[PDB]
């Protein structure tokens, strides 16, 4: 029942989710190469809980946008977004993905909150391994609800919980 | 006895039932596997206890499969296409389904039979001599038959 | 030890066929068949018996011709898989357990073995062909549920599931009557009698002489072996004569009609199930088995997936031999002397008569005399005018086999006093 | 001896499905159901008349293996490129 | 041999994994958003069509399994004289070795003929 | 059950109890375990997160797959989606109790086992094949033929090795003669270590265990990098943590049973300690599986019926008749010694050419 | 069977949509759909300075860039006759021969993995991991360095890129071998 409505449980429950974060793989482009190399023998993304990456989208919580966003591709990763269960995750990974970058056409969505509710957004071209790290570590706190932003919000846990979807 | 007896009854009349009555395949199926599964276990409260662990090997565990396998790569759940219904013959079967019963019941009615024989247990430590031996005759035969069905499958399939 | 003879053939050939051509394992089949045979032959009164596994004269003699049916088939049978031969080695093996056996779960295993091969060789692909293939599976596997209760009734009565037991009332009736139904659907005999026209008319015509000679022979073969009341003996009779030869008045194809002629002959065969004589329903049976693989090796020469009532005719102006042994085929099928089809016909209405059941027999007498109809519309069309009809007049091997087959016929029903001596122990 | 009465109840089941069943699998389990009936009654008069009829229900459950088989092969190769296995479908041969 | 007592030991065994699983299932199932979705509840694969429209599966599924029905009987057949096989002698072991090799023929005739097909 | 007694109903079902619940545990932590030997196989590190040896990431794991939206699909059969992955997760608890831990008593005073059945492996066949049920009713139920055509390879393959698990296990049985696998342990007690007589069929055996979605078919298949497999891909909370659950249970049980069966259940020649040997070489089994786990391919199923049905079951049923003629001739059975040696000299000694 | 292997899923690298036309277990053909990473290089390139699309032109094939970046420059070298510097050739041909290892470090793991085994996917992908580190010395980025020039290259060597080569050549050669 959403992880709350407990005083302890609520915290418990938030711990779990967040610890047990379970990426779910949306490789695009070089921004996703960045991704793969955050699980390798240097800097692995394998240690807060990531070792196992369920490809099924109805087994995964986060989903990272990691790459370039073309168009022809916006609908199929939507409905791979809809493929969720509901408590999920979004990251948008990359300058592509956050905005336009450096792409301003036809060919690319210019944010892709556009299609799909971001949780952590990560600059950088691509961003470090350890930029991800960081990005998963800033949404780890931010469903704990330990998350407060530039304005002095603290930010809800689990964004696309307020969206009316359709 | 009769405090599971009739449990075991209920269940295997009420899985004759299902895969007689219900329209889905699978559901058909599955009632007939609850059915052996019901009927091993009687086996067993038969000191029949060998056969009864063969049944749920070999009939659940590989006939109805093989069904499962054959009715999974040809959907056919919904019978009920190309109908010619022929609506008479659902009550009337149950009269037929009576009768066969009926003439049973009275060839076992007012019949009182020595149920008692020291079976110890339908072992196959038993079995064996059995097997070998008075029946070994009609295993050979079972065998050179089961040869001949592999043969009839493989020349009647056998896309060429 | 012939079964052993079979067993080798069988199991050698499967993995042969692999190395073989089909023609190579044409002629081992034949020669395995013609070897078995000829042990049948020389063991004449040499009972030999080890298990369930029994020979008497029944075994014998219908083993005999269940050979017999399964060479003269396999000499027509040319077809480029071995597996259309291999399934006939099968079911003379499966056949010849079910002659040779008193223990009613052998005879089932024997049933089974005969009857899975059956299914099979009659499919040359017509669509009709697997429809009578379909109709025959699902009707047999009823029918073997049907005998196996019998079986499992049969133990209930006494402590073995071998025939010769005392057995018991109501239920060692019900128990016969439920082994009775699967044996006479084997043999035939109404009112079970349905899935004998359609699966005789769907199936290729050399296939329907391997059956309408050696399903017949073995299934009363095992007939035999139970001791039917002789009142549900009068109820098989009654119906098959009577509903076989009208409903045969009816029929406008040859294959058709001549599978409800052969439910009316199981009808008649099952008088000497009165007595059980097995003398005269060996002689019977031998004489049928004779006549019906000549007309249906005939008849493969005219058509092998159908074949109407007109393609009979003109055939003596087509082959004159051919004619000539059609003609005597149907007066012997009819029962007329001096054919051998009256000798049986006469043993088996004697053993009825001398059982004491005198309506069940004059019903069947006056049908038969009915039979005429088409008996006659057949065996006298050989001389019709030849109207549009495939005819491909076969090689010299059927023809001589063709002749021999009628001269039998016609010489057993001269003079009878030849074999018929010999068909008990056989001095 | 109230078993022998539920055999030959699921004997009547078995038959009231080969009746009614419109397709072949289904009447095929059916027919799976009566032999197993008659394999139930082999096994009490086995246990009231000495173990035999285990065996027999042992080599029942044999024949029942070969002609499921059979029967499988024979249905794939009936209605793998025809539609339903409806055999209310084959009617050209009629008396 | 054994006692029944263990096997109303194995119905109970059944009765706790099957009650077990049940609460596992009923965890699952009670706690949870229940936010529905159409999206979420197509099948799969971007816009519908994952398999979709598929002609009928290959039968090798079914070669293999009747193979395994036939086979598994003739492990049924064998168990018993493993138990009791000295007590057979030579006869006993000679009809078993007869047995094996039939069946084995059986097998060497459909692997000759191969199942790729 | 000759010489075993027999404890009251109610510590059957507490001994359950406690079988289901070491179960969890157990794959929980056996996967943790796994996880971290990869590890060491691939240089990369484990999670010396949460824990700090991770052992508080099994509890994150469990909590995540709960109240995670268990969803039941649209366009899926309402019933079978639900109902099998029980199935599958009952049809593999059980069947864990026969493996003896210890003579009696050494259970602290009533019994190392729950259930002693006359017909042990019989047992363990039948329930062995309702796990492939399980899987391809769950790939039916989906409602997806993608996750179908998985369900069938599943069934097929395991299948195949299944029915070879039959020619495996009979070669014991003609030495000991009885289906109780305390009186197997204790002939292998006497003798010794049961597959030092028949290493051939114990091979086959365990390779038959590979099948059953240890690895190296690795078709079973999973949804990865292949066509998807059956019994996922359609179920999101619990239903797929059972049947996880289920099949890591599988796993544990048969790489339990390997031991317990042809080689050295518990009864160690010396040390004689009830548990820890059994759990050793359970660990042993495991760990050389892991080996396997990082280190080897697919083999697509194809290969691996051909394999199966030409290659492990005639070389199984040879073995069987040898031993067989064997223990009815019963001359000595030492020659059975030789024999298996002089055979795993053929099988090792060919590779290295 | 004409089955949606989709875009991405399952385990398509690269976002590739593919039709599988097949019955069975064999292949009849499989019918591609592409165009879903369609970013627009060739039109966007139009509407920056040539001495920007060096910054374009490595993301479009993002393993093996410098063979882009390279094409690029020596295309527009020749159009405005432009001199090489035999240095700078030298370093242009061994960051080409490096990015080079590094494209196929990555094609074979990912070939590896894609059907069979995970393992050896870690042990290239550690040379690959020190490959980086190279590039990150000379250029201050992992890839889509925007390092080279029309002229020739940005800026020189440091003081430590050359070392760090010997040692990653001299480990590599044992390394290779084993994985063949
Ligand atoms: C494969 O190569 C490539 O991929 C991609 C995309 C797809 C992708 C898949 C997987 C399966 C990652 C993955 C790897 C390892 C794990 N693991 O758990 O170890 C999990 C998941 C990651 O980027 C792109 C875009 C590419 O262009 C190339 C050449
Ligand atoms: S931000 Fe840079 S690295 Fe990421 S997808 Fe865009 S071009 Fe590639």
């Amino acid at each position: 029942r959403e992880g709350i409505l407990f005083t302890t449980l609520e915290k418990l429950v938030a711990w779990g989710r967040s610890n047990s974060l379970w990426p779910a793989t949306f490789g695009l482009a070089c921004c996703a190469i960045e991704m793969m190399a955050s699980t390798d023998a240097r800097n692995d993304l394998a240690r807060f809980g990531s070792e196992v990456f369920r490809a099924s989208p109805r087994q995964a919580d986060v989903m990272i946008v990691a790459g370039r966003l073309s168009k022809k591709m916006a609908p199929v990763m939507r409905r791979v977004w809809e493929q969720m269960p509901d408590p999920k995750w979004v990251i948008s990974m990359g300058a592509c993905a956050s905005s336009g970058g450096m792409f301003n056409n036809y060919a690319i969505v210019q944010n892709v909150d556009s299609v799909v509710p971001v949780d952590v957004y990560v600059p950088g071209c691509p961003p470090r391994p350890e930029a991800l790290i960081y990005a998963v570590m800033q949404l780890q706190k931010k469903v704990r609800g330990q998350a407060y932003n530039e304005r002095g919000e603290r930010l809800p846990p689990v964004a696309a919980w307020k969206r009316t979807r359709g | 006895m009769s405090l599971l007896e009739g449990l075991a009854l209920f269940l295997l009349l009420l899985s004759g039932v299902l895969v007689v009555t219900l329209r889905n395949a699978i559901h058909a199926a599955l009632a007939l596997i609850l059915n052996f599964l019901v009927l091993a276990g009687v086996y067993v409260a038969l000191d029949a206890r060998f056969l009864g662990f063969i049944q749920v090997i070999v009939y659940a565990g590989a006939i109805v499969v093989l069904f499962l396998f054959v009715i999974m790569l040809l959907f056919a759940a919904q019978g009920e296409i190309g109908f010619d219904p022929l609506v008479r013959s659902r009550p009337l079967a149950a009269l037929l389904a009576l009768g066969v019963a009926g003439i049973l019941a009275a060839g076992l009615w007012g019949l009182d039979l020595a149920f008692t024989q020291d079976l110890k247990g339908g072992l196959p430590q038993a079995l064996g001599p059995l097997l070998y031996g008075d029946w070994l005759f009609v295993l050979l035969a079972v065998g050179f038959l089961l040869m001949a069905a592999t043969v009839v499958a493989v020349a009647l399939v056998e896309p060429g | 030890m012939t079964l052993a003879i079979l067993a080798v053939f069988s199991v050698a050939l499967t993995l042969l066929g692999f190395v073989l051509p089909p023609q190579g394992v044409k002629r081992a089949t034949l020669l395995g068949l013609a070897l078995a045979l000829a042990s049948l032959l020389l063991t004449w009164g040499k009972p030999f018996a080890f298990g369930p596994y029994a020979v008497d004269g029944v075994s014998q003699v219908f083993t005999l011709l269940a050979l017999l049916g399964a060479l003269w088939t396999v000499g027509l049978v040319r077809s480029g898989r071995f597996e259309f031969y291999l399934l006939v080695l099968y079911a003379a093996l499966g056949m010849h357990l079910l002659a040779s056996t008193r223990h009613l779960l052998l005879m089932l295993v024997a049933l089974e073995a005969l009857s899975l091969p059956l299914y099979a060789l009659a499919t040359w692909r017509r669509g009709q062909g697997l429809e009578a293939a379909l109709k025959y599976f699902l009707l047999g596997a009823l029918a073997a549920a049907f005998f196996l209760y019998g079986a499992a009734l049969f133990y209930g009565a006494t402590g073995s599931l071998v025939l010769g037991a005392p057995g018991e009332g109501p239920l060692y009736a019900l128990a016969l009557g439920l082994l009775l139904v699967g044996l006479g659907f084997k043999a035939a005999l109404a009112p079970f009698h349905f899935w004998t026209p359609d699966v005789y008319q769907g199936s290729p015509t050399p296939v329907v002489l391997f059956m309408a000679t050696s399903v017949k022979a073995a299934a009363f073969a095992a007939l035999l072996r139970v001791a039917a009341p002789p009142e549900a003996l009068a109820l098989l009779v009654a119906l098959s004569v009577v509903v076989g030869n009208l409903a045969a008045l009816a029929q406008k194809e040859a294959k058709r009609l001549l599978a409800y002629s052969s439910i009316a002959h199981a009808g008649y065969m099952a008088l000497a199930l009165y007595t059980g004589n097995a003398q005269a329903l060996g002689f019977y049976l031998l004489t049928y088995v004779l006549a019906t693989g000549l007309a249906f090796a005939v008849l493969s020469q005219i058509s092998p997936d159908r074949v109407p009532l007109e393609a009979l005719r003109g055939l003596y102006r087509k082959d004159p031999l051919l004619g000539l042994a059609f003609l005597v085929a149907m007066l012997s099928l009819l029962g007329l002397p001096p054919l051998a089809g009256f000798w049986g016909k006469y043993l088996a209405f004697a053993e009825a008569a001398r059982a004491g059941a005198w309506g069940v027999l004059v019903l069947a007498l006056v049908t038969s005399a009915v039979s005429a109809y088409y008996y006659l519309g057949l065996g006298l069309a050989v001389f019709a005018r030849p109207e549009e009809t495939p005819f491909r007049p076969g090689p010299p091997w059927a023809r001589a086999a063709v002749v021999a087959a009628g001269v039998l016929l016609l010489a057993l029903g001269l003079l009878p006093g030849l074999v018929l001596p010999a068909l008990a122990a056989g001095g | 001896m109230s078993y022998l009465l539920t055999s030959a109840l699921l004997f009547a089941l078995g038959v009231y499905g080969v009746l009614t069943r419109r397709t072949a699998i289904l009447v095929f389990l059916s027919i799976e159901l009566m032999l197993n009936a008659a394999n139930l009654s082999l096994v009490g008069f086995a246990r009231a008349y000495g173990l035999d009829g285990q065996v027999a229900a042992l080599m029942v459950i044999a024949v029942a293996a070969a002609e499921v088989a059979v029967g499988l092969g024979l249905i794939v190769a009936i209605f793998r490129h025809r539609e339903s296995t409806a055999v209310d479908d084959l009617s050209e041969l009629r008396g | 041999m054994a006692p029944i007592q263990e096997y109303v030991g194995t119905l109970i065994y059944v009765g706790v994994a099957l009650f077990i699983g049940v609460a596992a299932l009923l965890v699952g199932a009670l706690l949870g958003p229940k936010k529905p979705g159409r999206a979420k509840l197509m099948p799969y694969e971007s816009g519908n069509d994952p398999a979709g429209e598929v002609k009928r599966f290959p039968v090798h599924f079914y070669v293999v399994a009747m193979l395994f029905i036939l086979f598994d009987v003739e492990v049924a057949f064998l168990w018993p004289y493993a138990v009791s096989a000295g007590g057979l002698g030579l006869y006993g072991f000679l009809g078993v070795l007869a047995f094996t090799l039939l069946l084995f023929v059986g097998f060497l005739y459909e692997w000759w003929k191969g199942v790729m097909r | 059950t000759w010489s075993y007694p027999v404890d009251p109903y109610w510590m059957v079902a507490l001994k359950a109890l406690l079988v289901v619940v070491g179960l969890l545990t157990a794959f929980a932590f056996m996967t943790l375990i796994e996880r971290r030997l990869l590890a060491r196989f691939q240089v990369r590190m484990g999670p010396n997160r949460v824990g700090p040896f991770g052992l508080l990431q099994p509890l994150a794991d469990a909590i995540k797959s709960i109240f995670k939206e268990d969803i039941v699909v649209a366009q899926a059969d309402r019933f079978l989606f639900v109902l099998a992955p029980l199935i599958s997760v009952v049809f593999a608890l059980l069947a864990f109790g026969l493996i003896p831990f210890g003579p009696p008593g050494s259970f602290f005073g009533y019994q190392p086992w729950v259930i002693n059945l006359d017909l042990g492996i019989l047992y363990l066949f039948a329930v062995s094949e309702l796990a492939v049920y399980g899987i391809f009713l769950s790939g039916w139920a989906s409602g997806s033929k993608y996750s179908l055509l998985g369900s069938l390879r599943s069934s097929a393959s395991l299948i195949s090795y299944e029915l070879g698990l039959g020619l495996a296990l009979l070669a014991p049985v003609l030495l000991v003669g009885s289906l109780n696998l305390n009186d197997i342990v204790n002939w292998q007690k006497e003798h010794g270590w049961l597959f030092l007589y028949a290493f051939p069929a114990f091979l086959v055996y365990l390779i038959a265990s590979m099948a059953e979605a240890a690895r190296t078919p690795f078709d079973l298949p999973e949804a990865e990098q292949e066509l998807v497999g059956g019994y996922h891909t359609e179920y999101s909370s619990i239903k797929w943590a059972l049947f996880q659950m289920a099949e890591y249970i599988h796993f544990i049980t048969a790489s339990a049973l390997i031991p317990t069966l042809f080689l050295g259940g518990w009864t160690m020649p010396v040390l004689e300690v009830p548990y820890l040997w059994m759990f050793l070489k359970i660990a042993f089994f495991l760990f050389f599986f892991i080996w396997i786990r990082a280190t080897w391919f697919r083999l697509r199923y194809d290969q691996l019926l051909r394999f199966g049905w030409g290659f492990l079951f005639p070389l199984a049923l040879l073995w069987f008749l040898v031993t067989a003629l064997v223990v009815a001739l019963d001359l000595p059975r030492t020659y059975l010694l030789y024999l298996s040696a002089l055979s795993f000299l053929v099988l090792l000694g060919a590779v290295l050419y | 069977m004409t089955l949606n292997v989709g875009p991405q899923h399952p385990s398509t690298h690269g976002v590739l949509r593919l039709m599988v036309t097949l019955s069975g277990e064999e292949v009849l053909e499989v019918v591609p759909h592409i165009g879903y990473l369609h970013t627009g290089f060739e039109k966007t390139m139009e509407h920056r300075t040539y001495l920007q699309n060096i910054t374009y032109t490595p993301r479009m094939d993002y393993l093996h860039s410098f063979a882009h970046d390279l094409a690029y420059a020596l295309a527009v070298e020749k159009l405005l006759g432009a001199v090489v510097p035999p240095r700078a050739e030298t370093i242009r041909v061994i960051l080409n021969e490096l990015s080079r290892l590094a494209s196929h470090l990555v094609f074979l793991g990912t070939g590896l993995l894609d059907l069979g085994a995970l393992t050896p996917f870690f042990y290239a992908f550690r040379e690959r991991e020190t490959i980086l580190d190279l590039f990150e010395w000379v250029t201050g980025q992992r890839f889509h360095h925007n390092y080279i020039r029309i002229g020739g290259v940005k800026e020189d060597l440091p003081e430590e890129f050359v070392p760090e080569l010997k040692k990653l050549l001299e480990v590599l050669p044992h390394r290779i071998d084993e994985y063949e």
